[PDB]
């Protein structure tokens, strides 16, 4: 799995591959790992598919109930709910989640939640088995306040390499753009990103 | 850890007649839930009117047969082209098997032919060389499915003569080659239905004073 | 160690023309030791017959359990339970112990009193139903019984012919199993008469 | 514990149980009675792990005695054996099962027949003319299979029992220190004081 | 497996069942567990069929070269000892053998028990195999030195039957042998199925079984 | 006893009317890392045999050297080395099968699965498999690893039995192999897009194709897949 | 086991083989792996047979009560959600691997469910020991905008691949078609490519062949009057 | 095998060894002599794993008999015991050690003194007035510690041995089938045929 | 450990970090992992320090003896000797070695020898625990026929990132330049490469 979330001038973009594996067998080659827990709060999922789905479903329930009572929750609040589940059930879970969202006040924000259930707010984050191979590339090429087009290229190039080297990563590159303008879904196919 | 053994499935059947003998076996070769081959011969003409099949781990079975064929060749060289009798072959095979007592050939072997009086003969072996002459014997994966059927239909076990009610047994009348081949085909057709490692094809080798003849029959490929 | 093969035993059932047959061996053992030659494995609740193989304590327990349940069924429904309905009750009762199961191999046999249709069914230790048209097998010689039934069986047999077929299937399977034998019983079941026959077999 | 035997004859049931109690390499006792009277015409012998045996036997005894008082009536040996079996079949799927095998010998006063039941720790019940638990039956069953008749007298049953014990004393490696023998018949339960 | 042998006035009786087992599956019911070493020497097989067969046939070949060299038939004691020393080399390696070496030599009838553990014991009565425990009951109760050949043959046959009935891994048929100073005499193959019913009727035993 | 380190995945093959086809991708994996992208796993022996190898690459390179040495040794004192006494597919296979079984019998195997594809002197097609255990078998179609599970079913639809071989052309057979390689790229997590393909025909000889790519892939339907159940956006 | 699911123009089709195994032995040759959750929501199951049956009957029961409570026809996403949460709770110990398909007021749907509780969406899916053989066929022949007739053909061809090439699969092909605006048609034994050939001999015995000891009439009737 | 005892008195050494041989749950023999005469005035009893015991004993016997023939002279019990110890100390670091414990009882004709040596399978040698191997000494040493005098007669030694055996027969769980007793003195080795 | 060898126009450059660890303790922070087996044939060492030293010593002996008899050995020959040792003793060794050398005929050549004992000739190679983090960076930034200055910068930047992310890598960056001109040793300290 190769997942990442990157903040930029107008907001935040989430990115992910589409491969699910049972050992060396690809159980699903068109997986959607970018999942919605609120209108403009999304998450990237890595680890157990069952665990991360069960978590995201519970979070979507909590934030739906939060909204009915207290109005739109912050991205930090969404990350806190994820954390509470991942930390308190750390013995029984295998979930590496990146939480990303857009406020008008706070703009684009990215929180990463690794295995232990710790939370880390970052300008950008990478996770999944394939992230190991692009720590160098991403650290060298990331800039703050990039444009939408620059950020899309940064994620495309990064995940392209992660897919190239990681067997557990592959298929299409899905992306989700979170800005004031709304929510845009992007997709990039092998013929496009392999030749980069 | 490296496991030097495997299981290639397969099932074999040897039946001895009054002046003939048959050695049958399916042609399917497998590992786990996959099919390797739908037609991979398993019963071989080894010379001197002897047929042989070593069922179980194919690599060990191929090596044993190869070595016995070699043993027949050298028996001719060393003893003036003398014909290797079935009882002599059987004893020789024990020593081939027991030579690896502490790293066995993982196979169940059956040979068939004619004895020195011209009567049908089948010999059965365990992996480490214990052997015995038999009239009827199935070996391999579906052996437990077939043998009880042969006890009933070849040796007439638990069968008595009507009217007497358990007092007089059914008499042990000899079977012809045509009657035997019917029992072989029905045995394998039944085993194919209930055993996943049995199917694809059935190859039968018939041995008489005239020589070794072959017959092939299709089986279900699922 | 394996609960399903400590006591040993076998059960087989077959359909015929307007009839069913169910049969079992009589052995109860403690592994190699033979303990009883009178341990019948076939019970009946009205006109529905149930054979049970496997761990003997569970065989006895389930019989007492289904006697309990079928007696209450009859008091409330004001009629005897049918084979199709009983089959579902067996399945339900076994699956309720999904993660602490009874180590048994049940077999149902009987004729629906209304439709007159012959019915047999088999189960795994957890309740999965195998509703076969031809035959059902269960026990430590199930492989042997599969081979015998699959070769000897033909459809639409008359009661007195079906008797010979099922008996020969059982006897010759039992004689290739160390943990089965020591006697045998065969039930021939018709819409309104049931005959029970004890078979003569080798006692080793 | 070690050896418990039982034989049902014409008009009685005879139970023979070893006298030895052992903890490791030492014989603690050589006069232990491995039996409890459940009712005036029902006796239960037992063998298994230390503690479990006596705890279970006395628990069964208390329940049957309670039933007797409540109804002013003695349960049939068959009813008792079924009660015991259910308790053991209940026990086997519990957190810590009773590791006990039993023989129940009783005289049914209604049918005027002796009855012997063999029940192991799993709750496996069987009615028998003769029975044994553990390694006992391995040595004794061949003699019982040979010599046993259902029309035997009590004295003939005792002689066949002596033969079974003599074979045990020859071929068993363990010294079980002889047996206490008890007879259950129409007149109740009594102990053979010389064996 | 049930095998037995015992010395008596008129030689030694040797009896064995014929069942071979592979788990719960009965592989064979026609096994020769008595081995013909030489016309004056017999050997029983129990445990590993392959092991017992190979080493006892290798023994027979040892005993034969002894005769050529020394112009004399090997003693039962010497034969049993050759086997014991042969299997002792492979001790702990996984061999599984329980055998008796039966014969008549200058010291009269001889009977030695030999196993893969390393035991080698001379005795008047032995029984080895899973069903030995059942056979000993019938032997010990009815064994005398003053036994007729007819009664002795029946005792060994009846003892196997007792074990074949109870032991799940023993059965099939009974093979009988009588060893004299003029050599061993084969006394036939006896199906346990037919033998059981016959003995039940004539003797009255096995009342618990219905027939 | 060892464990495989750098590994090669499926090798697939089939018979057709005039010869055999064999193929394998150019990847050398290091666990889940797709480390080496230019690895040739089809090794020709003369102009009548191609040996396709999967499994441990260090052991493959060893086998490759044994075969190279075999050709050298066969030419020694052999005037008919390029004619009647040239190496046959059956000779090359039996040699490897001998080596594989001997190595497993010393508890030190060559951790490979091998398919020897070729055409004999008399024009007969040769196609046989051997692995680390010394197990051998032959079939109209043969495949190793994942290919056994995914490729064989597809190739068996073309040649289901022996009688289907004369009815199968080289164009049809190559089409089936190339399709199978695409399916393996969809579904095998240790596969690559780049692969090699070899045809050994009794008329046109040995044709060795390098730097082939999986093409005509279907991915467009991925855009319509959203979430894992209830999600609509 | 081979089970598949294929979407088409105006609906969805599922299919399955009919073999049940215990080790190398076939327990049932004509097993029914296609389950009805509701009239227009069907599910194919692989893995532990009792579990796929039990979990399907349970969710189907609760789906029926839900449909009655809400006065609405049940949705596939409801069955999907109820199944995954049930299976997740039992942490994979309930060995049910399901392909869930159906039509409802929202449209046509196709999902897969694994024993640990993970779900997946697709136009074509396959599960079981023969899923690789089936998926090879689906990846080779699937296209967008399939007709009903093309989808049934593709699905049964995928099952056949499993039947012939996977030893865990065999016997017959079962199909269920769920089209929008129509009744779901359950095609039991749609294909039958494995009928056993005639036996060479008849093994019917002469009457009196078996030895008998005792005979007796069994009283199945109740206690009688008078 | 099970119990082997030894006691050195005034003018002799007495060795008592059990008669039973056991393979699992069955007593194969009840008259086994667990001893070999190494020389006319030296006796060795032994106990340990099957095969090893007899193979080792007979190997030692052959070596001492060879020495006797070569030199026409009987080795002292001390010299024999040292030879045996070295063979066992050599054995313990071999690929497969002899699992055998021995007692060597001999009469030294030069010193006119009886001598008893205890040697275990490790090659641990000790000269003693009385000794035992395995679980034997656990039951018997308290009686020997109490009753033993070095000026005892052979008859007094036998009576003390009967007492030791009686205690074993009471408290040991295993039936060892009595003991064969042998006396080693100036006149050689003899067996007590009634014990 | 982070090691790499890169071919360029004028020859080949080897590069390595200087960290040796016993668990989390740095047993040596100024290690020389670039070792000489012949005048212009060097190797990079990763894995067991004892194993790789014992191997390199044996290889240096073989090539010294080769030279006395047959003259200067090729880089391919040196790689073959390494392979023979690593392959035949694979059960008892833990050695990941990169072999690099300069001929006048063949110019710069790089062979990598991973754990199994396989050989792979490449334009450039990376190895060691820290190499995982720069697969993406190196693949994106490597060009053939670079200049000496470009290649030094490429290795410096690459190992800088490998060191940054890998705990088993650190200290100084050592380099060895192999050309027709001769053999040049380079060293780069933390203050220089960390700020890149
Ligand atoms: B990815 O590899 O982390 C991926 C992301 C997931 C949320 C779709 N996970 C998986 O593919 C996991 C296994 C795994 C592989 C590599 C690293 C960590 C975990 N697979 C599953 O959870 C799975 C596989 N088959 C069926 C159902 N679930
Ligand atoms: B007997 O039970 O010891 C018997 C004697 C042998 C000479 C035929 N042995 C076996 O049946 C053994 C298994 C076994 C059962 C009980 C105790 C010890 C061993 N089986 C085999 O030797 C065997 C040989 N070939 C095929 C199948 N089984
Ligand atoms: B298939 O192979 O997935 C199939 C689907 C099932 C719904 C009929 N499964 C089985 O056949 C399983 C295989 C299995 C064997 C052992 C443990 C777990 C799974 N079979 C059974 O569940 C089974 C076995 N015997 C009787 C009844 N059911
Ligand atoms: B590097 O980490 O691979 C390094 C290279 C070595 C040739 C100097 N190896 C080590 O530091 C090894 C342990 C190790 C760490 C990480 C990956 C692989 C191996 N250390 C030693 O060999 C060592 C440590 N302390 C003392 C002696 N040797
Ligand atoms: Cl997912
Ligand atoms: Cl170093
Ligand atoms: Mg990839
Ligand atoms: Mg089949
Ligand atoms: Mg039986
Ligand atoms: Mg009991
Ligand atoms: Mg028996
Ligand atoms: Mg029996």
């Amino acid at each position: 799995t190769s997942i990442m979330a990157v903040t930029f001038k107008d907001g935040v973009i989430l990115g992910a591959d589409s491969r699910t594996t049972t050992g060396a067998y690809i159980a699903n080659r068109v997986t959607d790992k970018l999942t919605r827990v609120h209108d403009k709060i999304w998450c990237c999922r890595s680890g157990s598919a069952a665990d991360t789905q069960a978590i995201a479903d519970i979070v979507q329930y909590h934030l739906e109930l939060y909204t009915s009572q207290y109005g739109t929750p912050s991205t930090e609040t969404a990350a806190s709910v994820f954390k509470e589940l991942c930390y308190e059930n750390k013995d029984n879970l295998t979930a590496g989640i990146i939480v990303a969202g857009y406020d008008d006040k706070n703009k684009g924000e990215v929180y990463t939640i690794p295995l232990g259930g710790s939370v880390h707010k970052l300008p950008y984050a990478i996770a999944g088995s394939g992230s190991t191979f692009i720590y160098g590339y991403c650290d060298k090429n990331f800039r703050e306040n990039m444009s939408k087009e620059e950020t899309v290229d940064f994620i495309k190039h990064s995940l392209s390499q992660a897919i190239k080297w990681d067997g557990s990563s592959g298929g299409v590159i899905r992306m989700v753009v979170l800005t004031a303008a709304g929510v845009e879904r992007l997709i990039f196919y092998p013929d496009e990103y392999e030749q980069l | 850890q490296f496991n030097p053994y495997g299981d290639n499935g397969g099932t074999i059947l040897g039946i001895a007649g009054e002046d003939f003998a048959v050695l049958a076996g399916d042609t399917r070769n497998i590992t786990d839930y996959s099919i390797n081959s739908r037609y991979e011969p398993k019963v071989f003409d080894c010379g001197d009117n002897i047929v042989m099949s070593a069922n179980g781990f194919a690599a060990d079975g191929d090596a044993l047969v190869k070595r016995f064929k070699n043993s027949v060749k050298w028996y001719h060289f060393d003893h003036n082209d003398k014909k290797l009798s079935i009882n002599s072959a059987a004893r020789n095979i024990q020593h081939l098997l027991y030579s690896r007592r502490f790293f066995p050939y993982y196979v169940y072997n059956i040979i068939a032919g004619l004895d020195e009086d011209g009567k049908g003969a089948v010999y059965s072996f365990d992996p480490v060389g214990s052997y015995q002459r038999e009239q009827c014997r199935a070996g391999g994966a579906a052996a437990s499915l077939i043998m009880p059927f042969l006890d009933n239909q070849v040796n007439f076990k638990n069968q008595y003569e009507p009217g007497t009610n358990g007092k007089v047994k059914k008499p042990l009348k000899y079977l012809s080659v045509e009657e035997v081949i019917k029992l072989v085909r029905d045995s394998f057709t039944s085993a194919t239905e209930r055993h996943i490692q049995v199917g694809d094809g059935l190859e039968i080798l018939i041995v008489t004073k005239d020589g070794v003849r072959k017959e092939f029959y299709e089986l279900k490929r699922d | 160690s394996d609960p399903s093969s400590i006591n040993g035993g076998i059960v087989v059932a077959m359909t015929g023309k307007d009839c069913v047959a169910i049969a079992c061996d009589l052995r109860l053992g403690s592994q190699s030791l033979g303990v009883s030659n009178k341990f019948e494995k076939i019970f009946h609740y009205g006109h529905v017959f149930l054979g049970i193989t496997g761990l003997a304590t569970d065989v006895t327990t389930l019989n007492e359990m289904f006697r309990y349940k079928t007696n209450l069924y009859k008091l409330k429904e004001e009629r005897a339970i049918e084979p199709e309905t009983f089959t579902q009750l067996v399945s339900s009762s076994l699956y309720e112990r999904r993660f602490g199961p009874y180590f048994v191999g049940p077999v149902v046999a009987g004729i629906n009193s209304k439709s007159g249709k012959p019915f047999i069914a088999g189960f795994d230790l957890i309740g999965c139903i195998d509703e076969a048209k031809d035959f059902i097998v269960s026990g430590t010689a199930s492989d042997q019984l599969f081979g015998m039934c699959e070769s000897l069986y033909e459809p639409n047999l008359e009661p007195e012919d079906l008797f010979e077929t099922i008996s020969q299937a059982l006897l010759n399977a039992a004689d290739r199993d160390a943990l089965s034998g020591w006697g045998a019983v065969v039930y021939i079941i018709k819409k309104d008469e049931v005959v029970k026959r004890y078979l003569k077999m080798r006692q080793d | 514990m070690d050896i418990i035997l039982g034989i049902r004859v014409q008009d009685s049931v005879i139970l023979a149980s070893s006298k030895a109690v052992t903890r490791g390499i030492s014989v603690l006792k050589d006069s232990d009675d491995k039996t409890r009277q459940l009712s005036p015409h029902t006796l239960m012998s037992f063998a298994g792990e230390a503690g479990d045996t006596v705890q279970f036997a006395e628990y069964i005894q208390a329940n049957i005695q309670l039933y007797s008082i409540r109804e002013d009536y003695e349960l049939s040996p068959q009813a008792v054996s079924s009660f015991v079996r259910q308790e053991l079949a209940k026990s086997i799927r519990s957190r810590r099962p009773y590791q006990v095998n039993v023989l129940i010998g009783g005289y049914d006063k209604k049918k005027n027949k002796p009855e012997l039941y063999q029940i192991d720790y799993l709750g496996t019940k069987v009615e028998l003319p003769y029975g044994a638990h553990g390694y006992s039956g391995f040595y004794t069953f061949s003699l019982l299979d040979h010599h046993y008749r259902p029309d035997m007298t009590t004295e003939e049953g005792l002689d066949l029992l002596k033969l079974c014990v003599q074979e045990l004393e020859k071929r068993m490696p363990m010294d079980f220190k002889g047996v206490i023998v008890k007879i259950v018949d129409k007149d109740g339960i009594r102990q053979v004081d010389d064996f | 497996t049930t095998t037995l042998a015992f010395k008596f006035r008129h030689g030694v009786i040797v009896a064995a069942d014929s069942r071979a087992t592979a788990g719960a599956y009965i592989a064979s019911q026609t096994v020769k567990k008595v081995i013909e070493i030489n016309p004056y020497l017999l050997g029983t097989m129990a445990g590993g069929a392959a092991d017992c067969s190979f080493w006892e046939r290798l023994l027979a070949r040892q005993c034969r070269i002894y005769e050529l060299r020394n112009k004399e038939r090997i003693s039962v004691a010497a034969a049993s000892k050759l086997l014991a020393n042969m299997v002792y080399q492979y001790k702990g390696m996984g061999l599984s053998m329980g055998t008796m070496i039966c014969g008549w030599d200058k010291r009269g009838p001889g009977l030695y028990y030999v196993d893969s553990e390393g035991n080698r014991i001379s005795g008047a009565t032995f029984s080895v195999g899973s069903g030995s425990v059942y056979a000993y009951g019938v032997l010990d109760s009815n064994y005398k030195w003053d036994l007729s050949v007819e009664d002795a043959l029946y005792l060994g046959k009846r003892s196997i039957l007792a074990a074949a009935h109870r032991d799940a891994y023993s059965g099939g048929s009974v093979n009988l042998y009588h060893v004299t100073e003029d050599g061993w005499i084969y006394h036939g193959n006896h199906d346990v199925g037919e033998l059981f019913w016959k003995v039940k009727e004539e003797e009255g035993s096995f009342n618990n079984v219905i027939g | 006893t060892q464990q495989p380190i750098v590994t090669g995945t499926s090798v697939i093959s089939m018979k057709y009317d005039n010869g055999v086809i064999i193929a394998a991708d150019n990847l050398g994996s290091y666990g889940s890392l797709l480390r080496f992208n230019g690895v040739e796993r089809l090794i020709p022996v003369g102009d009548n045999t191609v040996v396709g190898i999967s499994g441990d690459i260090s052991d493959m390179q060893h086998i490759e050297r044994l075969l190279k040495d075999l050709v050298t040794e066969n030419a020694y004192d052999n005037p008919l080395a390029d004619a009647e006494e040239a190496l046959e597919p059956s000779y090359i296979f039996e040699y490897l099968a001998t080596v594989m079984y001997q190595r497993r019998s010393k508890m030190n195997p060559l951790w490979n699965a091998i398919i020897v594809a070729g055409v004999q002197s008399n024009g007969d097609q040769f196609l046989r498999y051997v692995n680390l255990l010394g197990v051998t078998y032959s079939s109209p179609t043969l495949a190793t690893g994942f290919g056994a599970h995914m490729a064989n079913p597809l190739l068996r639809k073309v040649v289901d039995r022996e009688s289907d071989i004369p009815k199968t052309t080289v164009q049809v057979a190559e089409e089936a192999i190339v399709n199978a390689m695409r399916v393996l790229y969809y579904r095998d997590a240790r596969s690559s897009r780049n692969f090699s393909l070899a045809i050994i025909d009794k008329n046109t000889g040995l044709t060795f194709k390098k730097n082939l790519q999986v093409e005509n892939m279907k991915w467009d339907f991925a855009k319509d897949i959203k979430g894992y159940g209830t999600q609509k956006i | 086991t081979t089970i598949v699911g294929v979407k088409f123009n105006n609906g969805v089709v599922i299919a399955a083989d009919t073999r049940s195994t215990q080790g190398p032995i076939v327990a049932d040759k004509n097993c029914a792996k296609l389950h009805r959750i509701s009239p227009k929501i069907w599910c194919a199951g692989a893995g532990t047979a009792a579990d796929t049956e039990a979990v399907t009957q349970l969710i189907g029961s609760n789906i029926e009560l839900h449909s009655l409570y809400t006065s609405r026809e049940p949705r596939v996403v409801s069955a999907l959600q109820m199944l995954k949460q049930h299976l997740f709770k039992y942490q994979g110990h309930i060995g049910a691997y399901l392909i869930v398909a159906g039509v409802d007021p929202t449209g046509s749907h196709l999902f897969s469910i694994h024993a640990h509780g993970s779900t997946d969406v697709g136009y074509y899916l396959s599960l079981g020991s023969g899923s690789l053989a089936a998926m090879a066929v689906l990846e080779s022949h699937w296209k967008q905008d399939l007709t009903k007739e093309e989808a049934i053909k593709l699905a049964s061809d995928a099952i056949q691949a499993g039947i012939w090439n996977d030893l865990g699969s065999g016997s017959n092909v079962d199909v269920c078609v769920m089209e929008i605006g129509k009744d779901a048609e359950y095609l039991r034994n749609y294909l039958t490519p494995n009928v056993r050939e005639e036996k060479q001999k008849s093994y019917k015995f002469p009457r009196g062949t078996t030895a008998v000891l005792k005979e007796s009439i069994v009283n199945i009737c109740d206690i009688q009057e008078e």
